[PDB]
């Protein structure tokens, strides 16, 4: 058996009970769209390629409809009509692959009417960010209690992985499946708590971030995006504008300048 | 100038008495053309078989494949040297009005020196 699960607005439905007609026959995902500009010099062979990016991809789900009877074929295709699409995105995931979701926008799908009461479909959805995602962030207890399998052991099971720390060196994993950059528009936050003048060092990605005034333990410096905040405000014309990424797999922090520090990492897992 | 003959070459070299052209060639030969060499023209639907001088060239790279573009006697009219020309003239204006100002001025400072020697002179004679 199959079924999908749709996470909107704050509410968790599942498709095949939602419409009691409709079943859920197979799921898949498209191919990750690697999309690549090249340029040609005259006088030599081959194209040099620029940056590469990752278009939006295409997650669809194949499903039939048996209505009871004709009126109630037409209302069951009103009101899948209705709730599929909504003015804003939302997520997805499947019960093969539970601890995946995809945050996506409907695309058009036409009813195929086999019969009086019959009809195929299949349901398209816009992953517009180019990715997949864990179905929390790393400080959710819900990402680490549903299932997460990477190159063989479920991580779900793991007992290293922490991330809330209290001494000046550490370590933080990343389980995505490329770096996190809040610079191509991620998520990623950091809260720090600790007295002195702080200097966050990635010495895995060779990263920086200073802030260049003295520090409080009351005082909550939280980098997020491209923003760092003191007391929820932006102090940015005091730091050295630093922007930190996590590297796949294992990241090593170093923290100097402050003590008593606590610092916490909150984001979600990419996955292509 | 004061005599005529000054004048009648002036003159003459004051206006044209041919028609104004401008010949432009697409060349896609083997042969390198520079900047001096004196080619020979011959394109029998067009009736030329002459001698053209090269006066403007657009040369590409040796690698790039395309055209070469090359311009005798003179250049098409193009708007970019109109307004060049516009501009300094207005600049040859400015410049002379600039000049005239003090010209002016220095006409009304030397008529004081000039009324001075007027009121000496009706002071002497008194």
């Amino acid at each position: 058996m199959s079924d999908l699960f749709l996470e909107l607005n704050g509410k968790v439905h599942s498709l095949s009970e939602t419409f009691p007609g409709l079943s859920v026959q197979e799921v898949s995902r498209q191919s990750p769209q690697l999309s690549m500009e090249t340029a040609e010099i005259a006088g030599t062979d081959g194209v040099i390629p620029g940056m590469t990016q990752f278009k939006p991809f295409i997650f669809s789900a194949k499903c039939n409809l048996q209505a009871l009877d004709i009126p109630d074929y037409h209302l069951a295709v009103r009101e899948i009509y209705e709730f599929l699409f909504q003015r804003d995105s939302y997520y997805i995931w499947s019960d093969q692959m539970p601890g995946i979701r995809y945050e996506v926008h409907p695309k058009p799908v036409d009813f195929s009417r086999e019969s009086d009461r019959v009809g195929l479909l299949t349901i398209e959805f816009d992953v517009f960010k180019g990715y997949a995602e864990s179905r929390g962030t790393s400080l959710d207890p819900m990402t680490f209690e549903v299932d997460l399998w990477q190159m063989g052991m479920n991580l779900s099971n793991r007992d290293d992985l922490f991330y809330v720390f209290r001494e000046n060196t550490f370590r933080v994993y990343n389980a995505g499946s490329d770096r996190v950059n809040p610079l191509m528009r991620h998520e990623l936050d950091i809260a720090m708590t600790a007295n002195g003048t702080p200097t966050i060092h990635n010495l895995t990605t060779g990263e920086s971030f200073e802030y260049r005034k003295e520090l409080q333990k009351t005082d909550v410096l939280l980098l997020n995006n491209i923003y760092p905040l003191v007391n929820n405000r932006r102090v940015g014309k005091d730091t050295n504008h630093g922007i930190i990424t996590l590297e796949k797999g294992w990241n090593d922090f170093e923290i100097k300048g402050v003590t008593d520090v606590t610092i916490a990492f909150n984001f979600p897992f990419i996955y292509r | 100038i004061t005599n005529n003959d000054d004048l009648l070459i002036f003159a003459k070299k004051q206006i044209l008495d041919v028609p104004e052209t401008a010949l432009t060639i697409a060349y896609k030969g083997k042969e390198p053309v520079s900047e001096r060499d004196v080619w020979y023209f011959i394109h029998e639907p067009m009736g030329f078989e002459t001698e053209v001088k090269v006066t403007k060239i657009k040369s590409s790279h040796p690698w790039s494949k395309k055209f070469q573009e090359i311009g005798f006697s003179n250049s098409r009219r193009d708007m970019v040297r109109i307004q060049t020309q516009i501009a300094n003239q207005v600049k040859k204006a400015s410049v002379d009005t600039n000049k005239i100002n003090s010209f002016s001025s220095i006409a009304m400072n030397a008529y004081d020196s000039r009324i001075l020697t007027e009121v000496v002179g009706v002071v002497d004679g008194d």
